[PDB]
């Protein structure tokens, strides 16, 4: 019983790839060999807090690299004229150029400029001094080790929980609607009323006087005789001072709507009701599902009860309880299709509207959180369509699922594929070809006879939101409305003096060329989910191959018969719409950096201008923002971008190593292996040494698995590079 | 509408028809009056000046680029832009999908169906290439007819 | 700022975490 | 003319001789109407 | 079917040498051995990359793969009329007889041989892989 | 047994290349034992490039 | 090591044995075709899984299957 | 050329370069290296001082070492570098 | 910076000693035959 231990059929493998799949299938416990439910689920309970663990001792670090390295009092004295410090630098590899040039924010020494928001962040929440953070770090390791704790307890046999525990789907969703949203939403507005309006008004609000300092001067009083008008009485003026005391109001719970004037950000009064609103209507969702107590609900006969009659969905959702209660990567799926249509819904609504103090006015801190959670969220995304091709492999029944929603979609598979294949190929000619029409306009001279089209809806959507620019003056934009006239004097004053502002990112004046990039990425989220839902439709078998659930989800091919079947698999739909998630959201990203990058400073017409067309944005956008970057360090000397002028060119070295994996493949390495064990074993001198493993060619699964990773790799570092090096040495 | 401009009134919409003829009048002054690499540059200045000319009298939209914008959200005054075009262009494109259509129901009902698609039968082409003038008249009828789709017993489908 | 022996305090704090995870990497493991 | 005029029915012929026929007519057509942006009928 | 002995003393083909010859793997795991009858003196290309003059006689061919005996097999059964067999040879000396087992060729139909790995259904009637979760068995060797 | 010689039937089979296609019965077996004696010739060829498979009359029907 | 299975859908051609480059395949007698033989794979320890014996099969769908598992030396085609 | 005799030599088993003599050293010589090579036999004991006094000389020379030694002990030596947009 | 010395001695250990620990223990773990 080698490494793996876990599979058998692994340790028994000669060669090398049993050293390389063994790190590959460590996770995918249900393929383990003498594997059981109870072991299953108690071994992702005790993985989820080992998760849970490595994400509080991640922000443990975070927070004791700021409060330890970082300059966060001197970014709270002055948050517009200091860059916000990560950690120092220990590299032995530093001259004495490199230590004077990474010396920045007023520090000792070299140190990382921190472009993760968690200054802007821990400042809104209420977080002042080195001694907060450090304390919040020891709390956070506390947490972790608890949840280690707890993990190590849950595998202990006193304290494993049973299958049906974990398969309890009503008390999960009850208490975690109730507790994990309801709770911690409730908890945070303690928290943001308690300690965040008062050190955003200069109160000094900590453990020791919790019990002291009154949030509201009628505290408790108004809340429990219904007057709740009195904690929205006197709220935070246009003339107030972010951390002081003078312009402040008293009120707790706003609806003002809008910016803070100053921070350009969301007032910590609303985002405090927010979250009381958003605490009273998740703990009243919590009391919905039948736990232990006679009332409440059973989802499988929801499910079973929602039948159309007259046949169009066939047996609408009956067996679809017991089909996700029973598969994980049905659960998984869902989880990761929300988790990601939530973390583009942050990505979102975090430039837009940003939440933070002093978030706005930090630029390539903003461009760094929009790419973070467009790439994070075509990850998750992604990561949910290759689990619903899991679950229609290995957790699929269709015994169980017969003439449901679940199977009409395998009944009808083909005319969803069919039919995003249309989509995609709609919007590819249609964008390619109204691009290519505007280069060509650009190039014969005549930028008059572009194909520019205004992107009159969403324009009708922002004069529906209330932007006078286009003069639409329907609703919000029109007095006469009754949604206007029912929010003129409650959230609106507030929210049109933010829409109406030119200088902020709520709501910006698009163009043609915003049309042309929105079908851009009409044709990313089409073609992956083309591909995706192919994979996911596909999973169990096809024309050219019934049998591809019996082959296990992650096979390579079925040979050079029946015409050639490479890529046939669905975690090769998967790996080729890794490529189209990264397209997409490098598209998403491109357009939302050079939006943005022309908005800062101020020539909006460069992008109004050269955005239609794709040499303006090869040249005013990838060459003309670059001038800096691959300047950072030059036979003259060295910048402080010199740090992003390598990760650029590393992520142009990893990104090109990919392809080695995914052009050439496995027999060409494999012969060349051949002739290199050869010669290592007719050597003098080397024959003497020996291996174990024998070595060979990378798997072909791995191949492309490998050529994914190194492509995913450089592609997230030649554009971090880019992007924090574009915004960052040219602050605007 | 959407906050453009008129293009007859634009005054950014005139500021390119300036600087284009201005370009063009520098590309002629290292030539002879009466040459013919001259010709060339004079009838691109008349075709710059009728192009002008033209995108005013449409009533196209220009906005602060000075650029004409299309809307095609089907306004009254912008019929031109995308609808009366893609009515146009949906007739050509359905005459190519009628015809490429009749084509394949036409050779499927021969000898050797293949033969008929790398060398196509001109003769049984071109005497449906006419019929494809009314095909609105035909996809339709053949819609409410039935013989348009295929029902989906006799429709090869690969297994669940 | 924090001082020196606030350092030794995260150190051992993180070591007995450190250990912790230990002690779940063994029972993952059986 | 009963194997001449078959080879010239086969699929790349008819494609340059359509797509010759297709470029030319539009071409034409971008000659004595050139710049058209909108339909004006 | 008395399987063929090695005799260890008839000789090998004149070859000159080739680095494509037996690695490590003969030394400690195995390495194969094909014997065949030869009408005359020939030329034939060696499976591990040249070309050996082939003796009159009986012939020895020691090869690392069992796929070189097949591809050497072939070679001499489709250009050449030349019945061949192969062994299998392990370091401790034992010697396994592998092709033909029976004595005729697998091509060619014996009553002694019996069906294993043959299922009776087809590969549409296989089962489903959610309703044999975390059990031996998998959707084919039932 | 089969349905008939040179006669048109719909396939069946769900793990076919010619699943809902019309196909001309060439040749029935009428020895006992054959679990696919109904020979079906189609106009098409699948991946490997035969049209020539053989069904049980299960797998069946007049077309 | 792979494990290369039979179905009855196999018309008993043989072109599955010929196309074996390593002699897993062979051909065994049978009551269920014109041919009165079927495949099997005693040898399927030494099936390197190339699945040249799926290109030669004409049976639709096909009657030899390799399902590619547990890989040893046998399987994984090595000299060294 | 198989032999079933000798199975070493009719597989590769062979000391293509290999020397057969006892010893080419003196005494002298010999006794002084595995006395002082005596507490470095064992691979177990090996592999825990190695590992203990490997730690240790990294940090002993990367905190003693001087500004001249190595460039990140010496610290800035000029005024900092200001960032656009007063940053 | 509070304490300029522990830069001096953690990022030679996690940067060099403990790969060094985790790659070599990984090594004799893959390894065994048990
Ligand atoms: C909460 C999120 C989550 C969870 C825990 C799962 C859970 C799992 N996934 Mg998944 N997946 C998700 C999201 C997630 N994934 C995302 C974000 C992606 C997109 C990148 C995918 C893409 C992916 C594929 C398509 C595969 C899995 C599979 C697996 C298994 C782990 C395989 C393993 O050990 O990989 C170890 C991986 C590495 C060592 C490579 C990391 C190297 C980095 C990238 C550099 C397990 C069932 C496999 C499975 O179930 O097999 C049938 C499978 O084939 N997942
Ligand atoms: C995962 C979280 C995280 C990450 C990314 C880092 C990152 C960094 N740390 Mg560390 N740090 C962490 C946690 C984190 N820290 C926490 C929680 C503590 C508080 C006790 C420390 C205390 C600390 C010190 C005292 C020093 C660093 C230093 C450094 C740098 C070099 C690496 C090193 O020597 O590690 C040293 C790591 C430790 C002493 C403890 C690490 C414990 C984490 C939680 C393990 C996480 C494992 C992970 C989940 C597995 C994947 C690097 C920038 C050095 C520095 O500033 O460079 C100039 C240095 O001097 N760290
Ligand atoms: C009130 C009771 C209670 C509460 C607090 C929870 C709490 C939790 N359970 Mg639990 N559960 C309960 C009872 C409870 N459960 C019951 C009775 C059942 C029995 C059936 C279960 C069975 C159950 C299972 C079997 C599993 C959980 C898991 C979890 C964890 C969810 C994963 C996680 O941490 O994500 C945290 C998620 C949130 C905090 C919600 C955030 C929502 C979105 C995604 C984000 C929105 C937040 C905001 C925008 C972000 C701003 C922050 C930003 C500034 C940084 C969490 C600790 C899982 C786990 O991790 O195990 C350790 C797990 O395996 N529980
Ligand atoms: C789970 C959330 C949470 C928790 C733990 C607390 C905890 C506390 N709140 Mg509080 N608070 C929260 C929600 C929270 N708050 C929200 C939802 C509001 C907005 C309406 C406020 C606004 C509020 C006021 C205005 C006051 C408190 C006060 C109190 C204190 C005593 C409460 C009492 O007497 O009963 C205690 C520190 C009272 C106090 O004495 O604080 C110093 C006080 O009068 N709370
Ligand atoms: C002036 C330039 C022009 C050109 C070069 C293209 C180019 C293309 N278009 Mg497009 N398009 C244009 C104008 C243009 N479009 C306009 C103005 C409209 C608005 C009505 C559209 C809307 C549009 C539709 C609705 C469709 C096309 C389609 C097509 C493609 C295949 C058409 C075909 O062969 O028929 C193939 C045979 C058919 C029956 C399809 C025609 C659609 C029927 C009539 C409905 C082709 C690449 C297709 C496409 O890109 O999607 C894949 C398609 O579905 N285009
Ligand atoms: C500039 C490069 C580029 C281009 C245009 C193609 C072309 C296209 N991709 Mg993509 N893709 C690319 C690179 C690119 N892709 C790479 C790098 C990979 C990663 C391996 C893929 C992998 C791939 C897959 C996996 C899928 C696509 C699909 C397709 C089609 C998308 C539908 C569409 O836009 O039709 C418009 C056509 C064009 C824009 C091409 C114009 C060429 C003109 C007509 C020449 C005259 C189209 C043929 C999908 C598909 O074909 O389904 C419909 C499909 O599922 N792509
Ligand atoms: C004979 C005419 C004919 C007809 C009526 C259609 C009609 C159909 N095809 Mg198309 N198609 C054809 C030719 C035809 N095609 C040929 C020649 C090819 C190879 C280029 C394809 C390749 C193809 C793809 C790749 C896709 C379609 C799809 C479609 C549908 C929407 C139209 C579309 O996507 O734009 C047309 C798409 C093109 C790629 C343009 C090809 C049209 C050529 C220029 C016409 C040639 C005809 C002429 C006589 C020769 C519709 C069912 C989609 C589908 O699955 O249905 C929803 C889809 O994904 N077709
Ligand atoms: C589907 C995409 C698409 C669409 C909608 C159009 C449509 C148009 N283009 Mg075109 N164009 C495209 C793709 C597209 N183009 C591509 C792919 C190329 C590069 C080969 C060009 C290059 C091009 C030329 C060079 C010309 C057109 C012109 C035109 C017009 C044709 C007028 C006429 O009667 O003929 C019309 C506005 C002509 C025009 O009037 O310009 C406005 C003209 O000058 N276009
Ligand atoms: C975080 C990782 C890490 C760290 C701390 C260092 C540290 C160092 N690198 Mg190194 N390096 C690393 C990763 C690492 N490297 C990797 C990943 C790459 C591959 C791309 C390189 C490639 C590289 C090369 C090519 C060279 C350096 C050199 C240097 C030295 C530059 C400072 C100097 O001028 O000393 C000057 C030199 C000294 C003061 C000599 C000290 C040598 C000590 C005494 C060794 C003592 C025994 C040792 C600790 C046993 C380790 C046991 C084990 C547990 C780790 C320094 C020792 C240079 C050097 O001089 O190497 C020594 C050099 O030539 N690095
Ligand atoms: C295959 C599969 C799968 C998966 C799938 C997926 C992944 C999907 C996705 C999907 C998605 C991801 C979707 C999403 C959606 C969303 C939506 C649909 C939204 C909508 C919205 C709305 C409708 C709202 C409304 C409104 C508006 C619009 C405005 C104003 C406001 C309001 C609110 C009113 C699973 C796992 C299950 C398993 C099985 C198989
Ligand atoms: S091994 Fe490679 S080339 Fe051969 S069939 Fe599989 S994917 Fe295609």
């Amino acid at each position: 019983s080698r490494f793996p231990k876990f599979s058998r059929g692994l340790s028994q493998d000669p060669t090398t790839r049993r050293i390389w799949f063994g790190i590959a299938t460590a996770h995918d416990f249900e393929s383990h060999d003498d594997m059981t439910e109870e072991r299953l689920y108690q071994k992702i309970f005790a993985s989820h807090f080992g998760q849970l663990a490595i994400i509080f001792l991640w922000t443990s670090g975070n927070l004791f690299h700021v409060a330890w390295q970082g300059n966060f009092e001197a970014w709270g004295q002055d948050p517009l004229h200091v860059r916000p410090i990560a950690h120092a630098i220990w590299d032995p590899h530093f001259g004495q150029p490199a230590v004077e040039a990474f010396t920045r924010g007023g520090a000792s020494g070299p140190v990382n400029i921190a472009y993760s928001g968690v200054y802007q962040w821990w400042y809104t929440i209420g977080l002042r001094t080195n001694q907060d953070l450090y304390g919040g770090s020891i709390f956070l390791l506390f947490v972790s080790a608890l949840f280690l704790i707890a993990g190590w307890l849950h595998l202990q046999p006193k304290w494993k929980p049973s299958v049906s525990w974990f398969k309890n789907a009503e008390s999960r969703l009850n208490h975690h609607l109730s507790g994990l949203f309801g709770v911690s939403s409730l908890a945070w507005t303690g928290h943001l009323v308690h300690v965040a309006i008062p050190e955003s008004r200069g109160e000094h609000v900590r453990w020791n006087n919790l019990l002291t300092a009154l949030p509201h001067p009628q505290g408790l009083g108004p809340f429990f005789a219904g007057q709740w008008n009195v904690y929205a009485q006197n709220p935070d003026s246009n003339s107030h001072l972010f951390g002081t005391s003078e312009g402040a109001g008293t009120a707790i719970l706003t609806f003002l709507g809008g910016f803070h004037p100053q921070t350009q950000s969301l007032w910590l009064t609303d985002m405090a009701h927010h979250h009381l609103a958003i605490a009273v209507i998740f703990i009243i969702a919590g009391h919905m599902y039948r736990t232990n107590f006679g009332i409440g609900h059973s989802m499988k006969e929801i499910l079973e009860a929602h039948t159309p009659p007259g046949g169009r969905l066939g047996r609408g959702h009956k067996g679809l309880y017991d089909t996700i209660n029973n598969s994980l990567h049905f659960q998984l799926g869902l989880a990761l299709a929300s988790l990601g249509v939530i973390t583009s819904l942050v990505a979102q609504h975090m430039y837009s509207l940003p939440p933070y103090a002093f978030l706005a006015q930090d630029f390539t801190t903003q461009a760094a959180l929009y790419t973070h959670h467009q790439y994070i969220a075509g990850f998750i995304m992604t990561g949910a369509f290759a689990h619903g091709a899991i679950f229609f492999i290995r957790d699929y029944n269709p015994e169980q699922n017969k003439d449901n929603v679940l199977a009409r979609m395998l009944e009808h598979k083909e005319a969803i594929i069919s039919h995003l294949s249309w989509a995609s190929l709609f919007l590819g000619f249609h964008t390619l070809g109204l691009y290519v029409h505007n280069d060509v306009m650009l190039a014969f001279g005549t930028p008059e006879k572009q194909i520019l089209i205004e992107p009159v809806f969403a324009q009708w959507i922002q004069s529906a939101h209330g932007k006078a620019l286009y003069g639409f003056d329907v609703l919000l934009s029109s007095a006469d409305s009754p949604a206007f006239n029912a929010g003129q004097t409650l959230w609106l004053p507030g929210w049109l003096d933010a829409i109406n502002n030119n200088s902020n990112s709520l709501f910006l004046t698009i163009g043609p060329g915003d049309f042309l990039v929105h079908h851009a990425i009409a044709l990313g989220l089409h073609t992956t989910t083309l591909i995706l839902v192919k994979g996911a439709l596909d999973a169990r078998g096809s024309k050219l191959m019934p049998d591809k659930k019996e082959f296990g989800y992650s096979f390579p091919c079925d040979g050079p018969g029946r015409g050639g079947t490479c890529d046939i698999s669905a975690w090769d739909a998967f790996y080729l719409a890794v490529f189209w998630m990264l397209n997409t959201i490098g598209w998403v990203t491109f357009y939302w950096h050079w939006k943005h990058i022309t908005l800062w400073q101020g020539n909006v017409a460069q992008f109004n201008e050269s955005s239609t067309y794709l040499m303006g944005w090869l040249r005013d956008y990838l060459w003309l923002n670059s001038s800096q970057l691959i300047n950072g360090y030059n036979p003259f000397g060295m910048n402080s971008l010199s740090v992003w002028a390598w990760m650029f060119l590393f992520g142009h070295l990893v990104w090109a190593t990919g392809f080695m994996f995914l052009i050439s493949w496995r027999g060409y390495w494999q012969e060349l292996i051949e002739t290199l064990a050869w010669a290592h074993e007719r050597t003098p001198l080397a024959n003497l040494v020996r291996w174990k493993d024998k070595p060979v060619a990378l798997s072909i699964v791995q191949a492309r698995l490998v050529g994914l990773a190194h492509f995913s790799v450089g592609y997230i570092f030649t554009y971090a590079a880019f992007l924090i090096a574009s915004t960052s040495g040219k602050f605007g | 509408v959407a906050g453009l401009t008129p293009c007859k009134e634009s005054k950014g919409f005139a500021k390119r028809q300036k600087q284009e003829i201005k370009k063009l009048e520098g590309r002629l002054k290292l030539y002879a009056p009466d040459s013919a690499p001259a010709l060339a540059i004079n009838a691109t200045i008349e075709k710059t000046k009728r192009r002008f000319e033209f995108y005013g009298n449409q009533g196209l939209l220009c906005g602060t680029d000075g650029l004409p914008h299309l809307i095609v959200d089907g306004d009254q005054a912008h019929l031109g832009e995308f609808v009366y075009p893609g009515l146009v262009f949906l007739y050509i494109a359905g005459w190519i999908g009628w015809v490429g259509r009749a084509y394949l129901i036409d050779v499927r009902t021969s000898k050797k169906p293949t033969e008929k698609e790398i060398i196509i039968d001109v003769p049984l082409a071109l005497r449906i290439m006419s019929k494809g003038l009314t095909w609105p008249v035909a996809a339709i009828g053949e819609l409410r007819s039935g013989k348009l789709v295929e029902k989906s017993s006799n429709i090869t489908v690969s297994p669940r | 700022s924090i001082s020196d022996s606030q350092i030794i305090v995260a150190l051992v704090s993180a070591f007995i975490t450190g250990i912790l995870a230990l002690r779940l990497g063994k029972s993952l493991y059986q | 003319m009963q194997d001449v005029k078959t080879y010239l029915s086969t699929a790349p012929v008819l494609a340059t001789l359509w797509f010759g026929f297709l470029a030319g007519l539009l071409i034409e057509i971008n000659r004595f109407f050139p710049d058209a942006l909108v339909l004006p009928l | 079917f008395t399987p063929p002995t090695l005799n260890a003393d008839t000789p090998a083909p004149i070859f000159g040498g080739s680095t494509g010859g037996l690695l490590r793997k003969a030394q400690v795991e195995e390495f194969y051995v094909i014997t065949w009858e030869s009408p005359k003196e020939q030329i034939f290309e060696m499976p591990t990359g040249g070309a050996a003059i082939m003796r009159s006689g009986p012939n020895l061919l020691k090869l690392a793969r069992k796929e070189q005996c097949l591809a050497l097999g072939a070679r001499l059964r489709t250009k050449f009329k030349i019945q061949y067999q192969f062994y299998r040879v392990f370091p401790n000396g034992e010697v396994q007889y592998l092709h033909p087992k029976d004595g005729v060729y697998p091509e060619k139909v014996n009553a002694g041989r019996t069906a294993v790995g043959v299922n009776n259904r087809s590969i549409g009637q296989n089962a489903n892989p959610a309703e044999l979760k975390f059990a031996h068995k998998q959707a084919y060797d039932l | 047994i089969g349905p008939k010689r040179g006669s048109i039937v719909k396939v069946l089979r769900r793990e076919s290349y010619w699943f809902n296609d019309t196909g001309k019965v060439v040749a029935v077996d009428q020895a006992p034992g054959v679990r696919y004696p109904v020979v079906v010739r189609f106009d098409k060829v699948n991946y490997a490039g035969v049209s020539t498979n053989n069904y049980s009359p299960d797998e069946l029907e007049q077309s | 090591a792979h494990s290369v299975k039979i179905y009855d859908t196999c018309i008993g051609c043989t072109q599955c044995v010929r196309a074996c480059p390593t002699d897993v395949l062979e051909m065994v007698p049978w009551d269920g075709c014109k041919a009165s033989q079927i495949a099997s794979a005693p040898r399927t320890e030494d099936c390197v899984g190339c699945k040249r014996c799926e290109s030669a099969c004409p049976t639709d769908f096909l009657s030899v299957r390799v399902y590619l598992g547990a890989e040893t030396t046998r399987s994984m085609g090595l000299a060294y | 050329y198989f032999d079933l005799g000798e199975i070493d030599n009719t597989t590769g088993n062979w000391d293509l370069y290999g020397n057969d003599d006892p010893n080419r050293y003196n005494g002298f010589q010999n006794k002084f290296f595995e006395t002082f090579a005596g507490a470095f036999t064992k691979r177990g004991l090996l592999l825990k001082f190695l590992v203990l006094g490997g730690a240790t000389t990294i940090g002993y020379l990367g905190s003693t070492s001087s500004g001249d030694l190595l460039a990140i002990k010496n610290g800035p030596k000029q005024a900092p570098i200001m960032g656009p947009r007063g940053r | 910076m509070t304490a300029s010395y522990l830069p001096s001695i953690f990022v030679p250990l996690i940067g060099l000693v403990f790969p060094a620990i985790t790659m070599a223990s990984l090594f004799i773990y893959i390894e065994q035959d048990e």
